[PDB]
């Protein structure tokens, strides 16, 4: 009565290495299997399947993956120890507006030439974030001294966020959940089976989502668990929001030799007068997408609570502000403007730059971001937030994120890996 | 007709015509060691099966009919449960607990005939 | 309610040959085996020949094993039944049965279910 | 008599008779990884070859004689063409775009015949 | 019973009912080339030595009757002394340099069965 099959489709929850596939960058540049121009996708009638989002170690492969290749693609560059010296800093003064007024300071110093002999007598532009005061009232240091080594990234490895492809190996399936409306967690229907996932941008961001995907139909609010104080909620538009940033100055670049082989890329003087960066929200769009968001929120905290946004609580740049790269830059813009209202042109907001970068949560790692030159302008979409609720007949909303774990939570939320058992048994009528 | 894992929810007499859709699908140094560590364990993974079914007698087949007979203690149920309203996926939940007993039945019945067969010759 | 409908010519010549065919209907046909049994004009029955449901596996009595082949067409929902040679010892009414034998997969039958009403064929 | 691959010349009927000269040829962390890559691909090239054979019903042979026709149309020529004057490269040649075909033929009557034996028992 | 090789110390026809037991026992970059190499070798290992089997005419068995006839020359002894007093590590050594003309001899009866079997189709 015993027979064996051999080739039966059933599996198992299970974890396992998934590979990077794609179609000069930090991420995946030639340690990348090529994709398959014409994946494929299976409809599978009759499954239903549980997902977890919040569980999904999928997101902490990518994770790891993404940090491990961030380093290495700095590892081989400029170390710029030279540049640790004191500074003699002034204000620059010429033509800044006034909301510019003590951002940029002019500080000269004295750097090795190519020979040991030799020293030389340089300047440059740095912003008023990258400095400390020192004592001599005109001294100072870059703010990194006294806590890390600081390299340069390389000139010709761009940031841009060119999307993954996760591929399971054999033996491994990935099931993707299609069903509409799907809140992260429970059983779904509508489930079909991939060779990889969608491309995924690595994009980093705080408060903000960028350029990701949309939810098909209506907004979602997605969170571990919606009573918990303690848990973030993932909004996902439905919809775009448009959003405009802007570097208004004609930068330029000077290159200081610094020894023999390595040069330290500077800011020089800078071409027009002086203004500060700004990313331009469409008002209206925003107060729409806004009003869906606010709608949802009612269906788990009551139709006749009232909902408030706020802005951010207190904390470093990197948390209370909407961080973000663009243009080879990074950007540090002030939210508080977007969100400022009861239940629910333009709207600006104010940012300020950084060159000293210190990526997720490390310490003991920074990087000098070279300048670019010229006038960055920068378009992305908006599509979706991270919230953090603020807790009898109101609530209040405000922003969060530094967690790069839940911007990759927001586009893995629909796939699970689990582990193929082709063997099994079962009685049939035959004998041997 | 129908690609790998297509037949998942499909009744375990429907299934079992796809078998050979699944058998097919089962095949910087630290990147290259990653994946050289997933390839090394799909390879073992694939041994290990095809080593099981050999010293169970059934070697390069995808359907082994067995000398080893069914205890309805592991599944009271008829043919037609069985085959026509359960998926596999069902029917593994439903034996999980007797997996082992039955691989060691089906062991040493083949233990038995392979000797019988050498005293026959 | 089911139908088996035996049809095909009921007069021949010994040394000669005849096809014979069953129509069925109210079942799916592709279930099930199915079987052609005998009854002499004068005595009783007699099995004479078994093909499985999805027509791969034949099988016959030693009488007639050199000379009649069973066939079966799923997609028409019918049986044929060709006779060659042909012997004076063949004439019979031909019935057209569901049943015999079994899918292994499936609780086994052994017996007959439904018969068909059958034809009549003389070898003059 | 002759080594790996000294039959590459030889006619097919004359080749054939060393299918195992051939079949047991198959068998600084840079340079690890590279040759630890080689090294799997072997094993993986091998085992795909013998996981066909097994759904094909061919396992454990050299020589495997299948219940599948030969279409006209994939090569009209006779025994003594194909046998005592070509050899095997040629004959890979004329019936490359036949492969896939014939493949799909030799699992698909495999699935018949295993399935056939299952109602036997 | 016994787990493995605790049969080393029996005789030979007191193990030889242990195969099972012995047979399933086969299956920061340096220390990870380190061991995908000890994983790779295990696996090359398994395949030769299931590569060898299948060519012998054996595959898929633990007890493999042959059709070669043993000569005296190789050990004459009764199977009473093989069987009942002996082990195998004794008899390994006793053998050791009469394994590949076995081998060979095996090879060979193998691809005439197989072509006689051609012919007889
Ligand atoms: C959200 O998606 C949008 C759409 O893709 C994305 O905006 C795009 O960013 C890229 C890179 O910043 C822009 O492409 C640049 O366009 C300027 C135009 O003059 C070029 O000069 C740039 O080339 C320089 O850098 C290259 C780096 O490899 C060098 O090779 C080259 O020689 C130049 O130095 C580059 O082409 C692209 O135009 C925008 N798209 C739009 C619509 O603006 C946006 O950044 C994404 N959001 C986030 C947060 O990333
Ligand atoms: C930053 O300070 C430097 C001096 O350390 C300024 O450069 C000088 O500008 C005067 C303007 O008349 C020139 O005559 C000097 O020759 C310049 N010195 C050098 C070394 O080039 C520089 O312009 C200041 N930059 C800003 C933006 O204020
Ligand atoms: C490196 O220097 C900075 C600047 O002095 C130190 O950070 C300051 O710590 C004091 C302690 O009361 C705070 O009040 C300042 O606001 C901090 N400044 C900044 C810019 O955060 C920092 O702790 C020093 N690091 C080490 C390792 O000594
Ligand atoms: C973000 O922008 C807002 C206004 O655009 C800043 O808000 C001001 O903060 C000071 C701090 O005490 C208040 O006294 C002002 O009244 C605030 N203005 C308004 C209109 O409320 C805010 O500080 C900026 N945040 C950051 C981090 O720069
Ligand atoms: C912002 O979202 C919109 C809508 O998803 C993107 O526009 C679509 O891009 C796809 C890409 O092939 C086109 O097929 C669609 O027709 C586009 N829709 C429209 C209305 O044009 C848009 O590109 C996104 N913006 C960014 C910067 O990624
Ligand atoms: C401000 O810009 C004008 C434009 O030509 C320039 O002439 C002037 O010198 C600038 N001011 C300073 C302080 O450089
Ligand atoms: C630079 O501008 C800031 C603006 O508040 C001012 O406090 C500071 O004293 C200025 N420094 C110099 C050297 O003028
Ligand atoms: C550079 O070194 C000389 C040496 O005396 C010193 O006087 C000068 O102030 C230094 N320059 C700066 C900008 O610190
Ligand atoms: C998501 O849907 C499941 C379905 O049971 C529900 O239990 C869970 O609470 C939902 N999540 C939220 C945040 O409400
Ligand atoms: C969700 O959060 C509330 C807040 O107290 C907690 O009591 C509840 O147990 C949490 N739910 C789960 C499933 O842990
Ligand atoms: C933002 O709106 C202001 C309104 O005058 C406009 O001048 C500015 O250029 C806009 N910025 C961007 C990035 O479009
Ligand atoms: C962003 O730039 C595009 C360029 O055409 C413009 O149409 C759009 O309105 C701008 N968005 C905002 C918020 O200004
Ligand atoms: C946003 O929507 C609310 C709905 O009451 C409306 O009152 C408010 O004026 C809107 N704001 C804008 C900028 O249109
Ligand atoms: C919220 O709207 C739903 C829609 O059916 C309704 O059932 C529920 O009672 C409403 N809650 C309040 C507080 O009105
Ligand atoms: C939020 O707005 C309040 C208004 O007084 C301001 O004090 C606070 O600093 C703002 N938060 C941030 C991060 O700017
Ligand atoms: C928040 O809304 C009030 C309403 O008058 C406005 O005055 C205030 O400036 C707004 N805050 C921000 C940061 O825009
Ligand atoms: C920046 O200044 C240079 C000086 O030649 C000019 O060619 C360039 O167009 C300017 N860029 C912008 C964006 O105005
Ligand atoms: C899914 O269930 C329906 C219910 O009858 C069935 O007809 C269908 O064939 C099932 N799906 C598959 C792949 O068999
Ligand atoms: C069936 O299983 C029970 C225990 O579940 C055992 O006692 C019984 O002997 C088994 N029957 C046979 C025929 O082995
Ligand atoms: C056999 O099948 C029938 C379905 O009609 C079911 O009611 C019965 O319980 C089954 N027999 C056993 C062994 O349970
Ligand atoms: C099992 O399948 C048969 C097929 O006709 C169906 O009639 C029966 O109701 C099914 N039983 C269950 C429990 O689904
Ligand atoms: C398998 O063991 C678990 C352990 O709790 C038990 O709950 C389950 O019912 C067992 N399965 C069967 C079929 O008895
Ligand atoms: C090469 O061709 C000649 C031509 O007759 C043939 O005799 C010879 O045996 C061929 N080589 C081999 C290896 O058969
Ligand atoms: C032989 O191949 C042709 C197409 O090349 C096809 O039409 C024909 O049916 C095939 N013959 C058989 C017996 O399958
Ligand atoms: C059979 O072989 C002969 C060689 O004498 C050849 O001329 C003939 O064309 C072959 N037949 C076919 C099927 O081509
Ligand atoms: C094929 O081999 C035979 C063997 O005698 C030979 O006579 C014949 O000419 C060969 N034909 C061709 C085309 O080489
Ligand atoms: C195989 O396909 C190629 C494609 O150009 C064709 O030229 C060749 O003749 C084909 N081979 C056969 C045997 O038809
Ligand atoms: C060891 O030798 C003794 C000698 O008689 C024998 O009885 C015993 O069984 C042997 N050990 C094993 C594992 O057979
Ligand atoms: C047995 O081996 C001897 C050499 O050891 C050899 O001469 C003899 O022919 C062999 N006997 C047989 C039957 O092959
Ligand atoms: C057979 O066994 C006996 C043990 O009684 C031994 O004395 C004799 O030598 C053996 N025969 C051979 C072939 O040596
Ligand atoms: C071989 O085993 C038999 C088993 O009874 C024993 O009597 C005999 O003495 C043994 N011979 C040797 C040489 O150990
Ligand atoms: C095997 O070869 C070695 C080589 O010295 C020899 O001593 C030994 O006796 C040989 N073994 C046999 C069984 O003849």
């Amino acid at each position: 009565w015993v027979t064996v099959y051999y080739g039966v489709p059933v599996w198992k929850d299970a974890e396992t290495t998934l590979f990077c596939a794609s179609d000069h960058n930090v991420w995946a540049t030639h340690a990348c299997v090529p994709t398959d121009p014409n994946p494929q996708e299976i409809h599978l009638e009759n499954v239903t399947e549980e997902f977890n989002m919040w569980k999904n170690n999928m997101v902490e492969q990518m994770h790891t993956d993404i940090i491990s290749l961030w380093d290495q693609s700095l590892k081989p560059c400029v170390k710029l120890t030279p540049l640790c010296v004191t500074l003699q800093c002034t204000n620059v003064t010429n033509n800044i507006t006034d909301d510019m007024r003590g951002e940029l300071k002019n500080c000269s110093f004295n750097m090795t030439t190519e020979l040991r002999d030799k020293k030389q007598k340089v300047y440059s532009l740095f912003y008023r974030l990258d400095v400390v005061q020192i004592n001599s009232n005109k001294e100072y240091r870059l703010i990194n001294c006294n806590t890390s080594a600081i390299t340069q990234a390389c000139p010709k490895v761009s940031f841009e966020p060119i999307p993954i492809h996760y591929c399971a190996p054999a033996g491994f399936a990935i099931l993707k959940c299609k069903d509409k409306k799907f809140n992260g967690t429970g059983p779904c229907p509508s489930v079909s089976t991939v060779q990889c996932t969608h491309g995924i941008k690595p994009v980093v961001s705080t408060q903000l989502l960028l350029n990701g995907s949309l939810a098909e139909e209506e907004v979602m609010i997605r969170s571990e668990n919606i009573t918990n104080n303690a848990k973030n909620i993932l909004v996902q538009f439905n919809t775009p929001v448009q959003i405009n940033c802007t570097r208004p100055n004609n930068n330029t670049r000077k290159s200081i030799r610094i020894g023999p082989g390595q040069a330290f890329y500077a800011t020089g003087d800078i071409i027009g007068d002086i203004r500060q960066a700004h990313c331009n929200v469409s008002k209206a769009t925003w107060n729409e997408t806004l009003g869906k968001v606010v709608k949802q929120l009612r269906k788990h905290f009551g139709n006749n609570t009232i909902i408030r946004f706020a802005n951010s609580s207190g904390g470093d740049l990197e948390v209370t502000t909407h961080s973000f790269n663009c243009g080879g830059e990074f950007f540090y813009c002030n939210t508080s403007g977007l969100f400022n209202s009861t239940w629910i042109d333009s709207i600006t907001l104010p940012c300020r730059i950084k060159q000293i970068i210190n990526m997720w949560q490390r310490i003991g790692q920074a990087m000098y971001a070279p300048p670019i030159q010229g006038v960055i302008r920068c378009v992305s979409n908006i599509t979706g937030l991270i919230l953090t609720r603020d807790g009898s007949t109101t609530e209040t909303f405000r922003p969060g994120g530094g967690d790069m774990r839940d911007n990759w939570r927001s586009e893995l939320y629909k796939y699970k890996v689990v582990k193929i058992e082709p063997l099994g048994v079962a009685p049939t009528r035959c004998k041997r | 007709f129908l690609g790998f894992l297509g037949a998942a929810g499909s009744t375990m007499g429907a299934a079992s015509m796809t078998l050979t859709v699944q058998a097919r699908n089962l095949l910087l140094t630290v990147w290259g060691i990653k994946q050289l560590q997933a390839r090394v364990l799909a390879v073992e993974r694939y041994l290990r099966d095809q080593q099981l079914l050999g010293i169970w007698g059934c070697s390069g087949k995808l359907i082994c009919c067995t000398n080893v007979p069914w205890n309805s203690s592991w599944s009271n149920r008829n043919l037609s449960e069985i085959w026509d309203n359960m998926t596999w996926l069902q029917w593994d939940k439903e034996i999980s607990n007797y997996t082992q007993i039955i691989y060691g039945l089906l062991e040493e019945s083949q233990n038995q005939q392979e000797k019988n067969e050498q005293d026959l010759l | 309610e089911v139908q088996l409908v035996e049809t095909g010519g009921g007069l021949v010549q010994p040394g000669g040959s005849l096809k014979l065919s069953c129509r069925a209907s109210g079942y799916t046909f592709s279930s099930f085996a199915m079987s052609w049994v005998r009854q002499a004009p004068g005595k009783g029955l007699e099995w004479v020949s078994l093909i499985n449901d999805r027509g791969g596996l034949t099988f016959y009595v030693d009488s007639v094993k050199g000379r009649f082949t069973i066939s079966r067409d799923n997609s028409k929902n019918t049986l044929s039944l060709q006779m060659h040679s042909l012997r004076d010892g063949d004439t019979a009414v031909y019935y057209c049965a569901t049943g015999g034998m079994s899918s292994a997969l499936q609780s086994s039958k052994y017996y007959f279910d439904f018969w068909g009403q059958g034809a009549l064929v003389t070898v003059s």
